RNA sequence: CAGGCCUUGACAUGCUAGGGAACCCGGGUGAAAGCCUGGGGUGCCCCGCGAGGGGAGCCCUAGCACAGGUGCUGCAUGGCCGUCGUCAGCUCGUGCCGUGAGGUGUUGGGUUAAGUCCCGCAACGAGCGCAACCCCCGCCGUUAGUUGCCAGCGGUUCGGCCGGGCACUCUAACGGGACUGCCCGCGAAAGCGGGAGGAAGGAGGGGACGACGUCUGGUCAGCAUGGCCCUUACGGCCUGGGCGACACACGUGCUACAAUGCCCACUACAAAGCGAUGCCACCCGGCAACGGGGAGCUAAUCGCAAAAAGGUGGGCCCAGUUCGGAUUGGGGUCUGCAACCCGACCCCAUGAAGCCGGAAUCGCUAGUAAUCGCGGAUCAGCCAUGCCGCGGUGAAUACG
């Protein structure tokens, strides 16, 4: 079972990944560590002024950080315990297999 | 040169394919 | 141009005019705005008043102007010259 | 011709090619970003106020 | 064009985002439009309550919304008679579940938006401008802040020629990233036009 | 802009009255908008098996308060921006000097990229600026090993494909490391010169960041806003045209004028990005643009994707040329309701000027210039040779 968690802010995402890794060992299933995936960076470049000043620009970027967690064994006791966790609202999760 | 559509270089410059720049 | 897998385009509001003429007294003076409509061989013999954006120019159709568009026979800019 | 243009753009046209994007904040028709739906001016204003999540000043 | 936005400069270093949620390419703009609608609606609702900060927080089809005001009772009311009402319309304005929270500001003198709003309100009352700026800066400095600055721009006192009047005390290191500087802005719509009010409050370095 | 049309209006609250609408498929005329149009249905609270009447989501007609204006004023303004100028400055409290404007501090000496620091001094201190705090690159360490990688081992249809491993590269979080820290010399000191070690040495390279103020600087057409002006029109809708004109003049670019080159075939080596009315593998048909089937991929998995300059081999042999690719004729593909005015691309034919450019003028000090290709935003399509980024190859010179 593979859990992929993404977020805009890396600190809360890392905290969620560490929480998942730590809690997954309550009923140990040979936990596979939280691995980081390549951050995806979207860039936007705007003219600074409202009118006619093309040579002045401002750069903005939006980054998506991605982490992956795997459990080798199912561990149903530890699986149903993962339903109600402490998930920061900025962290978006996805479970799959 | 790069302005000629009937060459590999010209098709590369225009970013297209054809008889002269096959894919 | 248009692809031959598609048919030659007529607005179907001017085509109805020439078609209805062809069996009901087939010669009159039609005013149209469909400059994008393609001339058809059936349209030969008609005088069509085509909008140039300001006025309707009368165009008398012949054989050697069948595949063109109506708008090519109503110039839209008046130039003359400089001076 | 500002309010009517905004509302007309918000309306469904007879042909699909007559639909164009406008800024959902000030109604601008030029330089409207698909990701946000906002024009560059409104995007800069909202980004400087911290109201665009994850959006930060870029420097590399 | 001279100065960068003090808050935007320090995002992710000292300041924190006002909206905190994650969305992909398909849902970002619709949630963003909803956030702007919510903030605009609440701005003209709790103006007399002293609305400083509005935070939007979304988990899954549910939005938190925490507001920070000078007088929580002005938002809640008698037994929540208004607190529920402002919530219900919000749901009817969002089509989701909302959890509107109210927070009190410990020091209204240390919140730059509130200082700027107060100065703008006084300017609208045809008060003297220079005295207002001096008094507001002195009030801020009286509450332990390490520095304060207030700037007003426009037709000060109805004059035909626009001017700028500013007052400052202490330290305002705008070039220091570790400095925790709160910025606030307000508009004054007087019979002769619009005046801009800016407030900088320095609260020490983290 | 021309013509055809609408009137409390395409958008917002409210007072009425007559209908009571609310929501949905058809008829004539018209280029369309529009105008005249033909068939059904409102919840909810009611007296209630009653004809029915009442308050209510909501709509239309006739009146109003009114909406609307990219109409004028950036010499009424907010906000934001450009500029002097990333220049090294601009000030303040108290004290002291001067009738006063004002001065001192902030001047002098040494030093620095720096009002940077040191010394001296009727000044003693402080603030905004400088620097630092933040990001990227360059060296190493810990946490981890999937979709990443494959040193050792065993298989193998010869692809990490598999088992297996996290050694290595890499990915992304946290740390260390560089601080004149050490030695010699110079000097009151700050500091300057030299050396060792170190991936990195004197601010390590590049970003983000723009003081008090100046310019009656720019923007009422991004938005907001004072005043003025219009109100069956300076408002609103549609069709068509124009913004693409063309005796000329200027700015910024692209492509060349060739052999350190051009053409053809084979063969290598990147980075950063984008992708669900999407990216499209592969196969088939057409010389081709492309079309028809049709996997995989909501994507470190699948695709765009071919990198090009390069390397190897051959052809051209100094010509307006196998240089150069403008202009025009013809045949087509695709997007779009629709490529005439006014799209892009493919194929055939045409093959212009141009032989290195007058007075003059511009950029650039190192992974820079030059040169080569690649991606992205906007976007149905594209007039992008633009803009913002990315990497490959890689100089010359600075005496002064
Ligand atoms: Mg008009
Ligand atoms: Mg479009
Ligand atoms: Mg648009
Ligand atoms: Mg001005
Ligand atoms: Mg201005
Ligand atoms: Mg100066
Ligand atoms: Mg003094
Ligand atoms: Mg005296
Ligand atoms: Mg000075
Ligand atoms: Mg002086
Ligand atoms: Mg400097
Ligand atoms: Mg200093
Ligand atoms: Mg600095
Ligand atoms: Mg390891
Ligand atoms: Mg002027
Ligand atoms: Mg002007
Ligand atoms: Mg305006
Ligand atoms: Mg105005
Ligand atoms: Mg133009
Ligand atoms: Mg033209
Ligand atoms: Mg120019
Ligand atoms: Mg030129
Ligand atoms: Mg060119
Ligand atoms: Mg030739
Ligand atoms: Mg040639
Ligand atoms: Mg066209
Ligand atoms: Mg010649
Ligand atoms: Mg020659
Ligand atoms: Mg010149
Ligand atoms: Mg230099
Ligand atoms: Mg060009
Ligand atoms: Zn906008």
């Amino acid at each position: 079972i593979r859990i992929k968690l993404r977020g805009f802010d890396h600190k809360t995402l890392d905290a969620s990944a560490q929480k998942i890794v730590e809690a997954a060992r309550r009923s140990g299933a040979q936990v596979s560590g939280p691995i980081p995936l390549p951050t995806r960076v979207r860039r936007f470049t705007v003219i600074r002024g409202p009118f006619k000043h093309k040579d002045s620009r401002e750069h903005f970027e939006l980054r998506t950080h991605n982490r992956l967690v795997d459990i080798i064994n199912p561990n149903r006791k530890t699986i149903e315990q993962l339903m109600t966790l402490d998930l920061p609202t900025g962290v978006e999760i996805e479970i799959k297999t | 040169g790069k302005g000629d559509r009937r060459t590999r270089r010209g098709k590369i410059w225009r970013g297209t394919y054809g008889k002269y720049r096959p894919r | 141009p248009r692809s031959l897998k598609k048919g030659v385009f007529v607005d179907d509001h001017l085509l109805e005019k020439v078609l209805e003429l062809n069996a009901k007294g087939e010669k009159r003076l039609i005013k149209t705005w469909s400059r994008r409509s393609t001339i058809v061989p059936e349209m030969v013999g008609h005088t069509i008043a085509v909008y140039n954006g300001k006025q309707h120019v009368p165009v008398y159709i012949t054989e050697n102007m069948v595949g063109h568009k109506l708008g090519e026979f109503a110039p839209t800019r008046t130039y003359r010259g400089h001076g | 011709a500002r309010k009517a243009l905004i509302e007309k753009a918000k309306r469904t046209p007879k042909f699909k090619v007559r639909a164009y994007t406008r800024c959902v904040r000030c109604g601008r028709a030029r330089s409207v970003y698909r990701f946000f739906g906002l024009c560059r001016i409104c995007l800069r204003e909202l980004a400087h106020k911290g109201q665009l999540p994850g959006v930060r000043k870029a420097s590399w | 064009g001279n100065k960068i936005h003090p808050i935007g400069f320090r995002l992710g270093i000292t300041r924190d985002w006002e909206s905190r949620w994650y969305a992909g390419k398909k849902q970002y703009r619709h949630l963003l439009l909803e956030d702007q609608r919510i903030r605009g609606l609440l701005e003209k609702e709790l103006y007399s309550a002293g609305l400083a900060r509005v935070d939007i927080e979304r988990a899954a089809d549910n939005v938190a919304v925490t507001v920070h005001v000078a007088k929580p009772g002005v938002v809640i009311g008698r037994g929540g008679e208004r607190i529920r009402v402002l919530r219900e319309e919000l749901a009817k304005l969002t089509g989701k579940n909302v959890a509107l929270n109210v927070q009190e500001v410990q020091n209204p003198n240390l919140s730059a938006p509130l200082v700027a709003q107060r100065v703008a309100e006084q300017i609208e009352r045809r008060f003297a401008v220079r005295r207002a700026i001096k008094q507001a800066v002195q009030r801020v400095m009286e509450s332990g802040a390490k520095g304060a600055k207030v700037i007003v721009s426009g037709r000060i006192g109805g004059a035909e020629q626009a001017r700028t009047e500013w007052a400052a005390q202490g330290r305002v290191p705008l070039h220091t990233l570790r400095a925790n500087i709160d910025y606030g802005f307000a508009l004054a719509r007087t019979t002769y036009g619009v005046l801009g009010v800016k407030a900088y409050i320095f609260l020490g370095e983290v």
